[PDB]
């Protein structure tokens, strides 16, 4: 149609083409214009002319007030970080140095810089630079501690709710508890002095910290406490933040009726306000796909991580931890979904991507690098079985052995010996030893895996049953201890149908194993007794398979706020 | 908080073992073995390595004494002495050895 | 395929 | 034991001699002909005050067990102080 | 005329970490820590190299099963001083 | 420990003192170099005289606000405390021009 | 234990933090301060703020004169070129623009622009950016040659001896010979006016030009003029350059005893004067390992390339051409060292690094990519035969087929069909065809190289004996022509003991090439004869092989430069 | 192997 360009979009391209002469005068332009000049520099690809200005804190304070075009700033910021220049670490250090100089000032200048820190530290934390956002908040925190009145106590607890969030994406859990304890010190002081603070966002972080350390018993306790303080006056960003973390603790609690209403309300609440492109919406989808994968709704769990990844791949550039986290979970979901098929080439690409990103931006001994490392190892051991080349079978299976042990060490260093995540690596390493023909070694890993999970989770739980089936296949298919395997298969059968029914698609490896269990010990009557149940499993799975996609399952306005909270709280 | 109990017990088992003060060698083994099955298998690792070091110290001192008797040249130590060997990564006795020393010619 | 989905 | 540290504008900044020995130039100024006054006709007083503030900051915080706080150097003074740091070799 | 003393023996390496498994050099390797901390403990030797980078013997054996270079310095690996 | 500077006209005394010390002993430090009688010399922080009876901690010179990098100030008189100099006023850049 | 930060190093952090308000005022700082401010921009990661302050020649030249911390400057400069910014090209264009703007000015003012060109040209050539250091020197030679007087001819030859170095190092050999012809003009002008300059740097650099072009006979005869020009007043930089390039010519003409005393004195001279981690000392070690690779000390040569790569990887960063050639020499030395062991995992990585770097900083049609493409395929061929997969065997050699084809095409473009460097590509390609099931043309590739190598060197050189042993091994195992294969092992065996001795490492590959040549020919008594001498070869290898660190072998040479240069000329 | 070191 050949429509001419607006005079604005023409004057933008004429001051950018004359940027060297006009760099001094551009910084004096209004915020809406100034960001559009800088975004034009990114569009032209002149990142050096741009990162020379974002490294200054004052300019990055001006381009942080453009809230409409923040989604363009994240892609412009992430492009700088991959370009070279450490624009995140320079901004965080340049703020801490400037923040440390106004300690001997009044409460007007200090509140000006604290608000800069809350939008800068609120941006680096949003872009994934948790190790660099914490340095901003730790400087904002020490501004609130200087003045000990009722006014600044509400900001010190506003830093500690954010410090507790940048210390979980950075997997610094052992500092998280000390942060929460310091928050209560600034909460009890404020609450006692005739001013009650909303303790809803802060307890939501503990619903993810204690979830991360596999304290699901403690996670659900703070899940209830978080939602008891949900008020309609809270920001939607805070409210959707509590819901997604509350869902993750409820799903791992293996109760799914209360879990769906929390996260489907969260996805709706993060889609009507934030829209289908804001990273927070994709953040909710990532936790929504956690619900789908644990309820055996694996078919549409891949489609919700792919949606979650595609949002983050557009807002958060190439090499970002948030993109890498989506690559990790999508690789795991594609691993689970296509486990039966045995084809892992898209899943391997996603798992390899999540390591090519995290190893670039995180140290070699980071906990989040360990969880993303186990997913490649799970994929590698299946390729090391499906491939028919013995040389490839041995070497690829050995590579997956170094990844689990490296992943186990990082989990064992921070989560301790007695945790589900540490035991989750024992079970994965147990399955690997089964494929490595080390059936003697595979016995003691699963025994240590079940004993840790049984002691912590309980005698009957979904995670315990899924670990037993790993041991049951060991005692049945390649160790010939059918008497020992007889109770193990039955143990997982009861738990498997306890929370999913007979149509649980994971029972295929449980029912078929029972058929091979009875094939070598006689009693062929029970072979047909389990043979029709496998057909019953076939009938009860494909009939319920036909269901609409979860993206439209939430639809438009399914329920209302302050109603899902009350419905969940009373139950 | 069982972790702080292990540190507190190790800081006291180490002082108990090296001084020769013990009810019996098997009694400390039984206490160590009980924690291995009660709390955790890897919980009593440094504590268990604190044991089995004095147990092999008697074996090693037999070898050490036999070493000097089988020496080609006649070397007499003079002052009789025995040594308990201790792993650096197990015993809590490392502390901060920032002070030097020069033992005289008597040993 | 006999060990079900890896945890 | 005290060193008369005058400025360009005739401003004196006397301090303990062991504190003034951090900078290698002042140690060289004390040596030779003339614990007395030393000519500082180039360095101004507003930046030499920060040098003297650094002197007690350097000596007191040597081999400190705790983490040393950042020495504050204001943006308006940073460029002039840096040349003073090089000239004094502090 | 009679004496008795202790000896905090440790391996000659000062790096203090097994670069493959990240465990402490004196502690058992991550492979020994995985299955049994006592049955396989006694053979958790350390192996040095020509580049003088002492690692856990089980860890360096796992490393040599897949790759053929020292992890820290990318030179070739030749044992010298099995401890 | 409390670090302070003492300024009468332009002389400056960068000498530390204990937070529990009194003004009396700090006056003896001034006469060590100024070689003047201590009774004549009087000190005036924020244009306010300090009693010799009260200790350093009672004058607001807390050790937590008397760091070596930014020591607190106190006047002196036998006030004419002239400023050191005016640092060059750097541009704010973002100001319009 | 937590020492306080220096006031200088704290004011540096304060000035850098106010970069926006002082970036035009930092340039007024002293020369030593200015580098340390611009260093903190690299340390803090502010590459983009630094890149706009090293692309400017008016401020980069002030940084370059801070020669105390030049080892840090090479790290910052290299950290910018792979960052994305073209600091080398922009500094080349900025200086050429200044030269044209100042050419019409007074010759006295023109001398100052020459000195900046020597500093900037001497830096960009030290960093392995000859393609952009050429324009700095070209705009310096052109500037100095406008006025022809006795003062300008001193700089004109200096602008040309450096131009020879930056053209020879960039594989502009054809332009190098023309460049030396310009040098012959200015020396005559200086000589005819009652002046004499030292031509040791110029003559020695010409030797590297002829050595690269495989004119070993013409290169070695040029060492003598280079060596005799060495005096006491020459800089150590020049003396190491003459000795290092004379050693490469000496070791290629099979004069190892004379080559030894030279390069073992070059290494000591570089270490005694140029620290221990200077790029020049890395340059000496990279050609000291060249000497030890050609005198059958491969087990010690790779331990010196690792001592020359680890120097070039700490001064220069990645994506440099100096760390690229240090990779390509170690990737080949480890390939020779692990030929028997089959442990080419290290030698493949050090060859992919050299390939992944030169393909990024150099165009596709460059000769420096040829010498690194051949090596990567050499490791790539023995990885396939070690593997037990038909699918991997075909594709790996097919990749090795293209790499030799690319190397041969790239080498023939500049050298020609009758040079040893192009001849060596046929010999490596022929050995590849020995496992490519292309035996009919495999002998053709060998014999094409054989008659070239004999033509250029002779019948008594070690270079041809390597392919002769390879060509006859083709007959023994694939062509089944045992008649004309036994006549070539004897030629290879006789020259092995004549040149090296009985401990030559290649003597196993034709002694065991005779234990099977005579096995299927009928003779059985002579089979026991060569079975005995192979054990004799093993029995003398045990005592001959002494693994001593050659870095500490050259610790303190009791001879100075005067004795070595005279001892070399006395023998020759 | 069969062949000598490459060159
Ligand atoms: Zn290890
Ligand atoms: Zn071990
Ligand atoms: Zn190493
Ligand atoms: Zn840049």
């Amino acid at each position: 149609e050949w429509i001419p360009e607006t005079l604005y979009n023409t004057a933008i391209s004429a001051v950018v083409d004359n940027y060297i002469r006009s760099r001094r005068d551009i910084r004096s332009l209004p915020e809406n214009i100034q960001f559009d000049v800088y975004y034009k520099l990114y569009q032209q690809g002149r990142l050096c002319q741009l990162g020379s200005e974002f490294c200054e804190l004052e300019v990055f304070a001006k381009v942080l007030r453009a809230l409409d075009k923040r989604h363009l700033l994240h892609h412009c910021f992430q492009a700088l970080m991959d370009h070279g220049v450490k624009v995140a670490s320079v901004l965080a250090y340049s703020f801490s140095r400037r923040c440390s100089y106004i300690a001997e000032s009044d409460a007007a200048v200090k509140e000006k810089a604290i608000q800069v820190g809350f939008v800068l530290g609120g941006f680096l934390s949003d872009a994934g630079w948790y190790s660099d956002a914490e340095k901003v908040f730790l400087s904002c925190l020490q501004l609130c501690t200087l003045h000990d009145e009722m006014l600044h106590w509400f900001r010190a607890v506003e830093c500690c709710v954010r410090l507790l969030h940048v210390r979980n994406g950075n997997c610094k859990y052992h500092l998280g508890e000390e942060t929460f304890k310091l928050a209560q010190t600034y909460m009890d002081k404020l609450s006692k002095h005739g001013q009650q603070a909303n303790k809803a966002a802060l307890y939501g972080e503990l619903c993810a910290l204690l979830f991360a350390k596999s304290h699901y018993d403690e996670a659900y306790k703070w899940c209830i406490e978080a939602m008891k303080e949900i008020t309609a006056g809270l920001p939607v960003k805070v409210v959707v933040d509590v819901l997604r973390q509350a869902s993750k603790a409820c799903v791992v609690k293996r109760e799914f009726k209360k879990a769906e209403q929390l996260i489907k309300h969260a996805v709706y609440l993060a889609r009507d306000h934030f829209g289908s492109k804001h990273p927070k919406y994709s953040d909710t989808l990532l936790d929504y796909g956690f619900y789908l994968l644990n309820v055996d709704n694996i078919c549409q769990s891949v489609a919700i991580y792919q949606a979650a990844l595609d949002i983050r791949q557009s807002v958060f550039g190439g090499k970002n931890i948030h993109v890498a986290t989506a690559h990790e979970d999508l690789a795991y979901s594609s691993y689970v979904h296509q486990y039966s098929s045995g084809k892992f080439d898209n899943a391997l690409f996603h798992a390899e991507r999540a390591i090519g990103i995290i190893t670039h931006i995180l140290p070699e001994d980071h906990l989040l690098l360990a969880s993303s490392k186990r997913v490649k190892a799970l994929i590698l051991e299946e390729i090391a079985i499906d491939c028919h080349n013995k040389e490839t079978e041995q070497r690829l299976l050995q590579e997956a052995h170094d990844l689990h042990l490296s992943s186990l060490q990082l989990a064992k260093k921070a989560f301790g010996e007695f945790n589900v995540q540490t035991a989750k690596h024992y079970g994965n390493l147990g399955r690997l030893y089964q494929s490595m023909r080390k059936f003697k070694e595979a016995e003691e890993m699963h025994i240590k895996a079940i004993q840790i999970k049984e002691q912590l989770l309980g005698q009957e739980d979904y995670e315990v049953a899924l670990s037993v089936g790993h041991l049951a296949s060991l005692y049945n298919y390649d160790m010939n201890q059918y008497e020992n395997a007889e109770k193990l298969y039955l143990r997982s059968i009861a738990i498997g149908k306890k929370l999913f029914g007979e149509g649980y698609s994971g029972l295929e490896y449980d029912y078929r194993g029972l058929i091979k269990l009875y094939n070598s010990i006689g009693n062929y009557e029970k072979v047909f007794e389990y043979h029709n149940v496998l057909s019953n499993w076939n009938r009860l799975r494909d009939r319920q398979y036909s269901v609409t996609d979860a993206l439209e399952d939430v639809s438009t306005s399914p329920q209302s706020t302050e109603e899902v909270v009350q419905s969940f709280l009373i139950s | 908080d069982k972790d702080v109990f292990q540190k507190f017990y190790a800081r006291m088992l180490a002082k108990r073992l090296i001084h020769g003060l013990s009810m019996s060698m098997d009694s400390e083994e039984a206490m160590i073995n009980k924690l291995k099955q009660a709390c955790g298998y890897e919980f009593t690792s440094k504590l268990h390595r604190m044991y089995t070091d004095m147990s092999v110290s008697a074996d090693l001192n037999n070898k050490f004494n036999n070493f000097i008797k089988n020496q080609d040249t006649v070397i007499d130590l003079g002052i009789s002495f025995q040594i308990y060997v201790l792993q650096a990564g197990a015993w809590p006795l490392t502390q901060a050895p920032s002070s030097t020393f020069a033992i005289p010619q008597e040993l | 395929q006999k060990r079900a989905s890896g945890q | 034991m005290y060193v008369k540290l005058i400025s360009s504008d005739g401003h004196e900044f006397i301090v303990k001699r062991e504190h003034a020995l951090t900078s290698g130039t002042i140690k060289a100024m004390l040596s030779g002909p003339g614990t007395n006054e030393v000519n500082f006709r180039e360095i101004p007083s507003h930046v030499l005050s920060k040098v003297c503030m650094y002197f007690t900051y350097k000596v007191r915080y040597t081999n400190s067990s705790t983490e040393i706080p950042e020495f504050p150097i204001a943006p308006e003074i940073a460029l002039e102080l840096l040349m003073a740091a090089n000239f004094l070799d502090c | 005329k009679k004496w008795n003393a202790v000896a905090l023996w440790a391996w000659d390496i000062v790096v203090d970490n097994c670069a493959i498994c990240r465990n402490h050099i004196m502690d058992l390797c991550i492979e020994c820590q995985a299955n049994q901390a006592s049955a396989t403990s006694e053979e958790c030797t350390v192996a040095w190299g020509v580049c003088n980078h002492a690692f856990h013997f089980h860890c360096i054996s796992r490393w040599l099963k897949t790759r053929q270079v020292c992890p820290l310095d990318n030179r070739e690996w030749e044992f010298q001083k099995y401890g | 420990d409390v670090f302070l500077m003492i300024r009468r006209h332009k002389t400056t005394i960068f000498t530390d003192a204990k937070e529990s010390s009194t003004v009396f002993e700090l006056k003896r430090i001034v006469e060590g170099i100024l070689k003047r009688p201590p009774d004549e010399q009087r000190l005036y922080k924020d244009d306010q005289l300090l009693d010799d009876g009260k200790t350093l901690g009672e004058c607001g010179f807390t050790s937590q606000t008397a760091r070596p990098q930014a020591p607190a100030t106190v006047g002196l008189a036998f006030l004419c405390i002239e400023p050191f100099s005016s640092p060059p006023e750097l541009p704010d850049v973002m100001k319009p021009q």
